């Protein structure tokens, strides 16, 4: 359903004559949508895939640690001093500083200089480690799905169940990016965070629609 | 004999030669020789950059058309819109009379955005399928130039007029683009509408210009 | 050697074996490795792109050095140019004196804009049609090294020499697209020119340094 020619296209019924002659459905989340053409040619088609698939992971962070300050602020009982993710590293240029969970015994950052600098150490050092091997592995996957190290509990042991998580993966991490880029453009039109969006809408959903700040295009 | 095959008109005129990729042979129609980023070398890749274009042409055709039909009426025609303007024609479905077709309270009177969207992303999105994979009006045998219930009248009936055609379309489609974006950008940087700043424009050029 | 080959330097240091692709064989100047989004896998893309690239390195320095030209003369020597700002140099055609070359009302001494950009694009258009097609400096040649009327000096006469003399065109192009990269993003955020804002960061380096609240509240303007 999700590999082989009788698998769910793009265009849902109207997918015959969508679909590219290269996209045979043999990769992860293959519903035939290429439109430009951007990925006719097998190796740009595998740069993109992993372009794609490191956004969608990043995105499946970015979802989680945009919700989770202003869901605990919020609904919860933590008093963050910048809830909203737009506004959180903004929290560094404070007098307190950057607490973790509003505890000042917590992280208590005071140096955005440091902070910048290890943290560009670090992901370089990973980053190197992620494209060409390193303590963790020889990078023995096809540099998106290593295992061995990055897969503890064995959880992609069979190939059909490998292949329907790999699915499950992309097209949670297309949904994460989709929701990534409505956090983006919330952040840009209404100035306000997505729970605090999310929450208004539930209360008066015909009057606070997106047809309410659609002037000022960015 | 001019737009097609060895010897056309290209994108840079005597000074083209050795810049016209050698994957653009002039098959298709519009073609200039312009590909200068080599972003059509692949010729699947060239396939759906031609089909992008085409429909870009066409929008653009259209946009440029329902742009200047309004506040040129009004202007100079006298029927009272709402906002006759194009980049402010959206806002006046937010106001209190609503979106009245030609200024006019018995036409379409439109109260609701939310209706107009989830009427036009249903209609639109069954256009495209149609687009796409064919249905009531046609079979989609071109995903171009369909024919058929698309061309009632007969005039691509002989290829010589058909490629002629083809070309007068898509330097048609390109112009407005360019003009549509030239839309876009006097309204980001003037804030007012194409016929005022043509209006303004032929009354003083010396002054009323974009270096201002 | 260094540049070139299988052994060359590649844009990773160690953790670039595996990082890079298989038609970057270190045959061109400036091969480093680095095509992470594959978009130079074709070869003709490829090399549309090696032009482009070569194009705006040669811009971007010719650029860098213009920019940074009026601002420093200014602050540094006694030149008293209208607006030495770069992004504020295009605004005094519209002043009462236009634009002024080393702030002499006796050179050049720019009015209409109108003359300016007609005599541009002419120039400029039969400039790149000669550079794509050929025309009084040269008819054949190589479309990003022509040489002979453009080599003058003769530095590219030996092949090692004029490979490496690539080699270092090439990496001193990025580096000036990289600085002319960071001028637009300081002129949108700090607002101020680049030798201001050199000064004002040698002045105090942990105080105005990029990371600000006002520089850093908005994305892009
Ligand atoms: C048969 C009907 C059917 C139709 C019409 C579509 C249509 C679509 N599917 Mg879909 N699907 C359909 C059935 C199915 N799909 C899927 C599974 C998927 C997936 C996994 C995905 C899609 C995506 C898409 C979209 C891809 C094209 C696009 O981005 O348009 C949008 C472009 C437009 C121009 C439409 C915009 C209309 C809008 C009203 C414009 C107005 C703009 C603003 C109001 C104002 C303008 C702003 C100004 C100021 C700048 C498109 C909406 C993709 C997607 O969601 O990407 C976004 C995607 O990932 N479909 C399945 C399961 C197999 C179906 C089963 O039947
Ligand atoms: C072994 C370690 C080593 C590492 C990790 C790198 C890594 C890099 N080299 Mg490099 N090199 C390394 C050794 C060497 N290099 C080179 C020669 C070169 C060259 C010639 C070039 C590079 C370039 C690069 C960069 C290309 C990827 C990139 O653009 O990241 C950046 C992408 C990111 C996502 C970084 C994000 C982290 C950063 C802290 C973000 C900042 C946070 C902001 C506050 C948030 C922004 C706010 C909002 C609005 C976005 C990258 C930083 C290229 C470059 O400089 O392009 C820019 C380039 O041209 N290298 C040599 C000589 C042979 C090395 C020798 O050992
Ligand atoms: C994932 C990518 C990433 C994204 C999308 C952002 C997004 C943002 N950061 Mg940011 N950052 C990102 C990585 C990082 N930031 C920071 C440290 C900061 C700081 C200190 C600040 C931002 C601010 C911002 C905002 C820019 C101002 C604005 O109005 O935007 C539209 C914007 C929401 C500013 C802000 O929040 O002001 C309201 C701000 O002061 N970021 C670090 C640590 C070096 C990052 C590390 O990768
Ligand atoms: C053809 C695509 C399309 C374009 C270009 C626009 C353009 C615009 N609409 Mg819009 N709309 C479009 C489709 C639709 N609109 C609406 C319903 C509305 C409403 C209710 C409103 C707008 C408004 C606007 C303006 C946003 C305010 C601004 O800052 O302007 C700057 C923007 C530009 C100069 C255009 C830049 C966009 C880019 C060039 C096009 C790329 C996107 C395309 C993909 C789609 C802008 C001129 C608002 C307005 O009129 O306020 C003055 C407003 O209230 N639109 C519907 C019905 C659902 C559409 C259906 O397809
Ligand atoms: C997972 C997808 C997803 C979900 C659940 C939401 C949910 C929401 N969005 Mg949203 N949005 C999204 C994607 C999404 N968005 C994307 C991709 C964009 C970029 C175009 C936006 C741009 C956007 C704006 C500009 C605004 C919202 C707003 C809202 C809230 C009110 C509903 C509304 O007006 O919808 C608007 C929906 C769209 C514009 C596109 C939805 C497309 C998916 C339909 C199927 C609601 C919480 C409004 C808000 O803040 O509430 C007060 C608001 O002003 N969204
Ligand atoms: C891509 C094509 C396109 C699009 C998207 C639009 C979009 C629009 N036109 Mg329009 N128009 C177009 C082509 C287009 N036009 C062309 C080609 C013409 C010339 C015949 C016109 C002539 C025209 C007039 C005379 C008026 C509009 C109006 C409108 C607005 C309300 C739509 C409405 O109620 O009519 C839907 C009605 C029916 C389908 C019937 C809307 C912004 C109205 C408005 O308020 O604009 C300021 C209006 O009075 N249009
Ligand atoms: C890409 C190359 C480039 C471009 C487009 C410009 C563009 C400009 N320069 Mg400039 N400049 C450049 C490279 C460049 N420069 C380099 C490499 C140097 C170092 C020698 C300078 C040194 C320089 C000085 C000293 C001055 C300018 C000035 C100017 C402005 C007036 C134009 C003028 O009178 O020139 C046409 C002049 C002749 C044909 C002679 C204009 C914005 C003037 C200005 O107003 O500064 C803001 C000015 O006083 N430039
Ligand atoms: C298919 C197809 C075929 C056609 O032929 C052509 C085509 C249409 C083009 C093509 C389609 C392609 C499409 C749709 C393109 C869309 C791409 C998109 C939208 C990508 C989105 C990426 C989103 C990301 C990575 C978000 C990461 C967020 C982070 C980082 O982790 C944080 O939140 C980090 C964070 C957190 C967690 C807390 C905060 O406080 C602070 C910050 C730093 C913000
Ligand atoms: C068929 C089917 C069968 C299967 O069995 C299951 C299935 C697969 C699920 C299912 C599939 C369903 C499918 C594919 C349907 C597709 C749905 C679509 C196209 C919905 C699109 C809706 C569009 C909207 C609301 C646009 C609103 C824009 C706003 C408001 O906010 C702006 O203000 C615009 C704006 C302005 C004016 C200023 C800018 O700065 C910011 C922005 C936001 C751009
Ligand atoms: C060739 C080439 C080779 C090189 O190697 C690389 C290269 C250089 C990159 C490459 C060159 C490519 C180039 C130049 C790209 C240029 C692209 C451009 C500018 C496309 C423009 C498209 C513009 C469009 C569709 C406008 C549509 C308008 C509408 C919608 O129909 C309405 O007005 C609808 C409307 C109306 C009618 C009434 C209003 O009230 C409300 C609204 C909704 C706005
Ligand atoms: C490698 C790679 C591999 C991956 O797989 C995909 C990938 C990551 C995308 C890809 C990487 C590619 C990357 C990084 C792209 C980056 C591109 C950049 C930043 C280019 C920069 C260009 C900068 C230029 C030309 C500046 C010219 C300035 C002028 C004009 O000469 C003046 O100053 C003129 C001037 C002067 C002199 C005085 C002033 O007063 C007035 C003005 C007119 C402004």
């Amino acid at each position: 359903e999700w590999y082989g020619p009788n698998r769910a296209k793009w265009l849902g019924p109207y997918s015959e004559g969508a679909v590219p002659s290269y996209l045979t459905g043999e990769f992860a989340g293959d519903y035939g949508w290429d439109t430009a053409g951007l990925s006719a040619d097998p190796q740009t088609f595998a740069s993109f895939r992993e372009a794609e698939l490191m956004h969608a992971r990043w995105a499946m962070m970015g979802v989680v640690g945009c919700l989770t300050p202003e869901a605990l602020s919020k609904y919860g009982g933590v008093e963050f001093g910048e809830a909203v993710w737009f506004k959180a590293g903004a929290q560094i240029f404070s007098e307190g500083g950057l607490d973790y969970l509003g505890n000042p015994t917590l992280v208590h950052a005071q140096s955005i200089l440091a902070i910048v600098w290890i943290q560009a150490v670090l992901m370089g050092l990973c980053e190197g480690y992620r494209v060409a091997g390193g303590p963790l592995g020889e990078d023995p996957g096809d540099a998106m799905y290593p295992g061995g190290s990055f897969d503890p509990m064995g959880m992609a042991d069979d190939p059909d169940t490998f292949a329907e998580l790999k699915i499950k993966e992309i097209k949670n991490g297309r949904l994460a990016m989709f929701a990534m880029t409505g956090f983006f453009v919330q952040a840009i039109q209404t100035g306000k965070g997505p729970v605090e969006c999310w929450a208004e809408h539930i209360a008066n959903p015909f009057t606070n629609n997106g047809f309410v700040y659609a002037t000022k295009f960015f | 004999v001019e737009f097609y095959g060895p010897d056309r008109a290209l994108w840079l005129g005597p000074y083209s030669e050795g810049a016209v990729p050698s994957y653009l042979t002039g098959e298709f129609p519009g073609d200039y020789g312009w590909d200068s980023a080599g972003l059509s070398a692949d010729p699947e890749t060239f396939a759906a950059n031609r089909e992008l274009e085409l429909i870009h042409a066409r929008w653009a055709m259209l946009g440029t058309v329902g742009c200047l039909t309004p506040e040129a009426l009004e202007k100079y025609g006298g029927v009272e819109f709402g906002e006759a303007v194009w980049f402010k024609a959206g806002s006046q479905i937010f106001a209190e009379g609503g979106l009245d077709y030609l200024g006019n309270p018995s036409l379409v009177h439109a109260q609701s955005i939310l209706a107009i969207c989830w009427t036009q992303v249903v209609l639109m999105g069954l256009a495209e399928g149609y687009r796409c994979s064919g249905g009531p009006l046609g079979e989609a045998t071109d995903p171009l130039y369909p024919g058929e219930a698309f061309d009632p009248m007969g005039m691509a009936d002989d290829p010589e007029t058909f490629a002629e055609l083809k070309t007068k379309e898509i330097k048609n489609g390109r112009l407005a683009m360019f003009a549509m974006f030239g839309f876009f950008v006097q309204s980001l940087q003037t804030g007012k509408g194409p016929v005022e700043c043509w209006a303004e424009h032929i009354a003083d050029p010396v002054a009323n210009n974009g270096f201002v | 050697v260094e540049w070139y080959g299988p052994g060359r330097e590649l844009w990773l240091g160690p953790y670039s074996s595996g990082a890079v692709p298989s038609y970057l064989t270190g045959e061109f100047p400036g091969d480093y490795g680095w095509d992470t989004a594959g978009l130079s896998a074709d070869p003709e893309s490829f090399r549309r792109y090696r032009e482009i690239e070569l194009i705006h390195a040669r811009w971007a320095m010719m650029g860098t050095v213009g920019c940074l030209t009026p601002e420093a003369l200014e602050r540094y020597t006694g030149a008293t140019f209208g607006e030495s700002v770069w992004f504020k140099a295009g605004a005094q055609i519209f002043s009462d004196d236009g634009l002024n070359y080393l702030g002499k009302p006796e050179l050049i001494h720019a009015q209409s804009i109108l003359a300016i950009v007609w005599t541009q694009v002419l120039i400029m258009g039969f400039a790149e049609g000669y550079r794509v097609n050929g025309g009084p400096a040269g008819e054949g040649l190589d479309r990003l090294y022509p040489g002979e009327a453009f080599d003058p000096l003769g530095l590219a006469d030996d092949p090692e020499t004029f490979a490496e003399l690539k080699i270092k065109e090439i990496k001193n192009g990025r580096l000036a697209m990289f600085a002319m990269f960071g001028f637009f993003v300081q002129a949108i955020q700090t607002g101020k020119g680049p030798v201001e804002c050199w000064a004002e960061h040698v002045a105090d380096p942990f105080g105005s340094n990029g990371f600000n609240v006002d520089q850093m509240s908005k994305f892009l303007f």
